[PDB]
RNA sequence: CCCCGAGAGGGGGUUUUUUUUUUUUUUUUU
């Protein structure tokens, strides 16, 4: 019940000052708009749910501009709800290979909240000013709204980047997000970063027949590398942040 | 700690350890400070006792009129033994009544005679115990009001028996005060006739303190 | 004690003045003074100043032993003991006063109570040995707003000030000096942050009880004179977080509950950028020890 | 002897200053001649009202007695006998104590006379003179005599001393030691060797003192 | 984190009441003729209270004299065994009962009329006999029941009430278990008005609700103001009849 | 202004306190 009373037709509205939209959600006109930047998301091939989405633009002052799109679960879960309690009592949502307990409902986190691609999304970004050398200059903590261009997969988005026959404005950004990754885990591991390892094995159950029958591995593409560094960047620079505002009670 | 003494450290903690009839000694007029003062002293079986009186008046009341004068009499802790204030407070109320009793007040108009009893040294030697110094106290205050040159009706002096305390005036024919802590029962008629062997025995040390000294 | 004598003329002057929409130092009704704050060499060590206003602030603790109903707490307190430097019309010592129990009460509310200092992180070794943090406010020069003035000094304080560095080895405590390692910061929950409010009645006490169209007059942060003229006074202390820490109309003039609410969320704008202007100036100073340090550090 | 004081600071005072030696800083604010409490009157003289408050904490018995002493620097100062049944406050507020106040109180006892000195000319109270004070200390092993010595060398001291000293005649005479406060071992030959030494920055402070008072009252008066 | 149910999803509180319901107010008038010129004791809930009012008369010392108004004081003597558990020291001197006794004075002084009553005093002395959350509001009343009593001559009513506000939810009157477990609001209304004589707010309260609990609290006072009224016109007709 | 007297005399106009369901691997997307 603590759901939206739209359901799955809920929608970002089209105008940020619109009265009616301004009217339910004062809170709208700090949303800022980044529905021109071109945004995508690497998850797995059956990912329903999804959480980050990245983009990437080079300034004319040589400078690369960094985005980290996370879906805005916030604006839906209100402390006090049964909605939020449940959520809080999960803690997490845990994986399996058979079925996937979710800790928020559906209609949430497999549409509304999820960075789908082709829609408005609401989302928390992160944008970053950074030179070629993957030092950051200035960041900004910013609720925005978006609109992913396209929902990539692992393989999907890696062979894209290696085709070298599509060269178009978003491929071209995404060869930037790994260069600029290169850099990043570079540095980390200078700095000290660990580099530990257990790529557990993938059940590819016979979906010809029912009963499991092939184990396999799972391999990491360079595209797992480019969104764990980014993942990195972002859950650190937000630390620093709330930190910074909260000395006490910072999660 | 305070703020107006020197108390020391907190965290400190007090040390505590583990396990005739009467002697008197009297003395006036040693406390140029005031206008009377007295010395008692007494020691007996496993207890003595060392207190100072202190007359101060008749000194000035501003506050509208009386046709006599005011007592105030204040007990303080000594050195060694130590008594609730509450108790000092109600030996103070009972110190007052007798010597207003007393005292000739009619002839100080507006003025205040306060006298100070300091419980100096009273030594508890047993290897409400403030029943056996009020015959002492009354002693010193009496001296004192003489020495100060404070007239009175009669000398006031005073025995204790029993837990029982009472003090006489006129050769011991009337009471100007009672006091009864603990004792037995129907033990009146002993105790008046002990304190006023006592009452007598002050009395005679007193005056012969007055004049000889 | 020692009065201050107004005269007629100056009483109607004043409040005909407001009447007219003005006050005399060329403020606004909802202007307050510009907050000017200095740090000392030591750490807590603060000086603020409002206008004419002079408050000096000086944070300070000491081993000492928790009480025993609260053995993880450590121990916090806050003087403002007034004095004849800040005029003739207090006399000194007196802790007594209707102001003064007042002004003593708003502050221990508004810190204390409230929970600004993490008295959890004071503690050493739980029911044995804790921190004992000390705030004294020093009141130097007084011209109104001595409430808003401590609870900035004794923020202000705290946020700067500094506890020597420790390590324990089971009961034993090694204290070590700023010569050794550097001293530890002090831990704040959030930062209280007082505005009070002056209400002047323009008419009657009759138009006040029983008058249909309201005019009381409010201004915030009265100075001296404003003061001593008032008919009723409102301390309202709020946070960043959009929260009132307390709230205290003891008495005085029967004032309209929206104008009262009105005076908070005025006060909220004002403690916001007062927030913001602590915060600067903390980084500034030290961002200026450190840019010292390194002069020294490169001179040696 | 680079000592620092501004003048007439504060507005609702009839005097006021603030000194600072070192680290050791106090503000001071004197109000007088006012009408005094019926207790306080004194016929023929003026009553002075003597308050220090300390750098840390509440006014304790140590602070007691630094009004004590400074009391007897200030009461033969001012010309009493001008203002008879009448009052004068005399506030010191020390913001630094600039040394261990645990174990010391000398720096700030000297920077509370010349403060209260400085606030009381500020007033415009009757003076019969000028005064100065400095603190002074003799050290363990070299056991020279150091003028306004600093924290540090207070630690390792063996005596400590406050001398204020009375000047007239445009500070070269000196009319009178107002105060002498010696604590600690010491022997004759240390004693007069330190009064000596004392005068000499005494006289130098004075010096100081008169420059700074000129330079901030004279704009305020008339060619 | 409260064990227990301070506000039951059947809107009902541990002592059974709903949010919006006063607690049992019975006043009473000329309680000690004898021992002052007006006297009220007061009722509300568990709450206990003896107020005293005495005077106009004579100051005892002429310097405390104004030739303007009366001189007006408050004590309020917060007894021992006013809790379950017994207070080992007074609270006569206590800085908190400081700021009440002022807080009271403050706000009598701008409703007795003590223009009229010149180099006179009146002193207000109140006894604390039980505590059960609301204490504030419960000393307004009293005071106020007690001054009428003596006849001296004051504006209005100013009836004093107290509103937690448990998370969300508003309750009135609160007793001392709700006081624990949440932050309360203490008003003091004069009259039938919407004009606040006191507002005392002690521990953190969201700005937002603030607003919402100074609306329960004014509409709360207001019944109070109305039982005071009904009790003392009751009072008034069994008297002026003889 | 008020009180007093056959004759413009006198008296007053007030001075620190209701806070505690304890357990075995890093990181990213799921
Ligand atoms: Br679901
Ligand atoms: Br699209
Ligand atoms: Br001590
Ligand atoms: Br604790
Ligand atoms: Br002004
Ligand atoms: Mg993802």
């Amino acid at each position: 019940e603590c759901l939206p009373a739209e359901g799955h037709d809920w929608k970002a509205p089209t105008k940020l000052d619109d009265p009616e939209a301004v009217s339910k959600d004062p809170l709208l006109t700090k949303r800022k708009d980044l529905r021109d930047k071109l945004i995508c998301s690497i998850d797995p091939p059956g990912c329903v749910d999804i959480n980050d989405a990245l983009h990437a633009k080079k300034l004319p002052n040589g400078n690369w501009e960094v985005g980290v799109h996370i879906a805005d679960v916030t604006h839906f879960v209100k402390p006090g709800t049964a909605l939020d309690a449940e959520g809080a009592a999960r803690g997490t949502s845990v994986y399996l290979v058979d079925k996937r307990i979710d800790m928020l409902p559906m209609l949430l986190g497999t549409d509304l909240c999820s960075l789908k691609p082709y829609v408005d999304r609401f989302a928390f970004s992160v944008i970053w000013e950074l030179d070629d050398s993957a030092n950051i200059v200035n960041v900004n903590f910013m609720k925005s709204v978006i609109r992913s261009r396209e929902a990539f997969s692992y393989e999907q988005a890696q062979l894209r980047i290696d085709d070298k026959t599509q060269n178009d404005e978003l491929t071209m950004g995404m060869r930037a997000l790994l260069k600029l990754s290169v850099k990043l885990k570079q540095k980390r591991l200078e700095a000290g970063a660990l580099n530990l390892a257990s790529p557990e094995v993938k059940v590819h159950m016979d979906s010809e027949t029912s009963d499991p029958n092939e184990v396999e591995i799972k391999k990491l593409l360079a595209t797992n590398s480019l969104v764990e560094e980014f993942m990195l960047l972002a859950n650190i620079s937000v630390a620093r942040k709330i930190y910074d505002a909260f000395p006490q009670t910072a999660m | 700690q305070d703020r107006r003494r020197l108390l020391g450290p907190a965290a400190a903690k007090p040390m505590a350890f583990s396990n005739s009839e009467q002697e008197l000694s009297l003395h006036t007029g040693f406390i140029e400070n005031c206008n009377g003062s007295a010395l008692v002293e007494a020691r007996s079986l496993g207890h003595q006792t060392s207190l100072i009186s202190a007359v101060y008046g008749p000194r000035s009341i501003r506050g509208s009129f009386t046709s006599q004068g005011t007592i105030s009499i204040q007990l303080k802790n000594g050195l060694l033994e130590k008594y609730n204030t509450n108790e000092l407070k109600e030996v103070s109320s009972f110190l007052m009544g007798i010597f207003n009793s007393v005292v000739n007040l009619s002839r100080y108009p507006k003025s205040g005679i306060d006298i100070f009893v300091y419980l100096t040294y009273d030594k508890d030697l047993t290897n409400s115990q403030i029943s056996s110094l009020i015959p002492h106290c009354i002693t010193s205050i009496t001296l004192a009001l003489a020495d100060a040159g404070i007239e009175l009706v009669d000398m006031a002096g005073a025995g204790e028996a029993n837990g029982t305390v009472v003090s006489f005036i006129k050769n011991g024919e009337e009471i100007v005060g009672f006091w009864k802590d603990d004792g037995d029962d129907e033990d009146l008629l002993e105790c008046l006739d002990r304190c006023k062997e006592q009452y007598n025995r002050y009395r005679d040390l007193m005056i012969s303190c007055l004049m000889n000294q | 004690a020692k009065d201050i004598e107004i005269s007629a003329s100056e009483s109607k002057f004043i409040l005909e003045a407001l009447r007219q929409n003005y006050r005399l130092d060329g403020r606004s009704f909802d202007q307050f003074r510009d907050v000017e704050i200095t740090f000392g060499k030591e750490f807590g060590d603060v000086s603020v100043k409002m206008g004419n206003t002079k408050v000096h602030c000086r944070i300070s603790c000491q081993i000492a032993q928790p009480y025993e109903d609260r053995p993880f707490e450590g121990l916090f307190v806050i003087s403002t003991e007034i004095s004849p430097m800040a005029g003739s019309q207090f006399e000194n010592g007196n802790i007594t006063g209707e102001d003064e129990v007042l002004c003593s009460r708003i502050i221990e509310k508004s810190v204390r109570r409230s929970g600004a200092l993490d008295v959890e992180g004071l503690c050493i070794v739980a029911g044995s040995k804790c921190w004992a943090v000390r705030a004294d406010v020093h009141f130097l020069d007084c011209d109104g707003g001595f409430i808003d003035a401590s609870c900035i000094a004794v923020m202000a304080g705290l946020m700067h000030f500094k506890k020597p560095d420790i390590t324990v080895h089971g009961e034993q405590i090694i204290v070590h000096p700023v010569n050794e390692r550097e001293p530890v910061p002090l831990g704040i929950l959030h930062i209280p942050i007082c505005v009070t409010f002056s209400f002047f009645n323009p008419q009657d006490t009759e138009e006040n009880i029983k008058g249909e169209t309201n005019s009381e007059i409010s201004i915030i942060d009265a100075t001296l004179k404003e003061e001593l003229l008032r008919d009723g006074v409102l301390t309202v202390t709020l946070n960043k977080n959009r929260e009132v820490v307390q709230v205290s109309k003891a008495g005085g003039l029967p004032m309209d509950a929206l104008t009262l609410m009105k005076c908070c969320h005025e006060a909220y704008s004002i403690i916001e950028k007062i927030t913001d202007q602590i915060l600067q100036l903390l980084k500034e100073d030290s961002e200026k020890r450190n840019k010292y340090a390194a002069m020294l550090t490169s001179e040696n | 002897m680079s000592v620092q004081a501004e003048i007439g600071i504060l507005d609702h005072v009839d005097g006021s200053s603030e000194f600072v030696s070192q680290d050791t800083k106090v503000i001071c604010s004197v109000t007088g001649p006012i009408e005094p409490k019926a207790r306080q009157e004194l016929p023929t003289q003026l009553a002075l009202e003597i308050i220090v408050r300390p750098a840390k904490g509440v006014a304790t018995t140590r602070e007691k007695v630094l009004e004590d002493k400074l009391r007897a620097v200030l009461t033969p100062l001012i010309t009493r006998h001008c203002y008879p049944r009448q009052l004068c406050q005399i506030t010191c507020q020390i913001l630094e104590s600039g040394e261990d106040e645990a174990e010391f109180s000398l720096r700030e006892l000297s920077c509370c006379i010349n403060a209260a000195f400085l606030a009381l000319v500020d007033a415009g109270i009757a003076l019969n003179s000028m005064c100065a004070s400095i603190p002074i200390a003799i050290i363990k092993d070299t056991s020279d005599i150091i003028v306004d010595p600093t924290a540090e060398q207070l630690k390792i001291s063996l005596s400590v001393h406050t001398l204020a000293l009375e000047f007239v005649n445009g500070g070269k005479v000196v009319k009178n030691v107002l105060l002498l406060d010696s604590n600690g071992d010491f022997n004759e030959d240390q004693l007069f060797s330190l009064l000596e030494l004392g005068e000499q920055k005494c006289q130098e402070l004075v010096t100081n003192i008169r420059r700074i008072i000129q330079d901030n009252i004279s704009p305020r008066l008339v060619v | 984190m409260s064990r227990l149910e301070i506000y039951s999803p059947e809107g009902l509180r541990l002592d059974g009441r709903r949010w919006n319901e006063l607690r049992r107010f019975e006043s009473s008038i000329n309680t000690h003729p004898h021992a002052a010129d007006g006297s009220s004791y007061m009722e509300q809930g568990n709450n206990k209270i003896i107020t005293l009012v005495k005077g106009p008369k004579e100051p005892r010392l002429k310097s405390q004299m104004d030739t303007s108004k009366a001189l007006l004081n408050v004590s309020v003597n917060i007894t021992k065994f006013s809790k379950f558990e017994r207070s080992k020291s007074s609270h006569k001197n206590e800085r908190r009962v400081l700021e009440i006794q002022t807080s009271l004075v403050r706000m009598f002084e701008k409703n007795v009329m003590l223009n009229i009553y010149p180099r006179t005093v009146i002193d207000i002395e109140i006894h604390v006999l039980e505590q059960d959350g609301g204490i504030m509001g419960s000393l307004i009343n009293g005071i106020t029941l007690a001054l009428i009593d003596a006849g001296i001559s004051m504006f209005d009513y100013i009836s004093g009430i107290s509103v937690g506000l448990y998370d969300t939810t508003p309750l009135l009157d609160t007793n001392s278990l709700e006081e624990n477990a949440m932050s309360t609001v203490t008003l003091g209304v004069v009259g039938k008005s919407e004009k606040l004589s006191l507002l005392l707010v002690e521990d953190k309260i969201p700005l937002d609700r603030l607003e919402n609990v100074l609306a329960i609290g004014i509409a709360g006072a207001h019944r109070v103001r109305d039982l005071m009224d009904e009790e003392l016109r009751k009072h008034a007709q069994k008297r002026v009849s003889n």
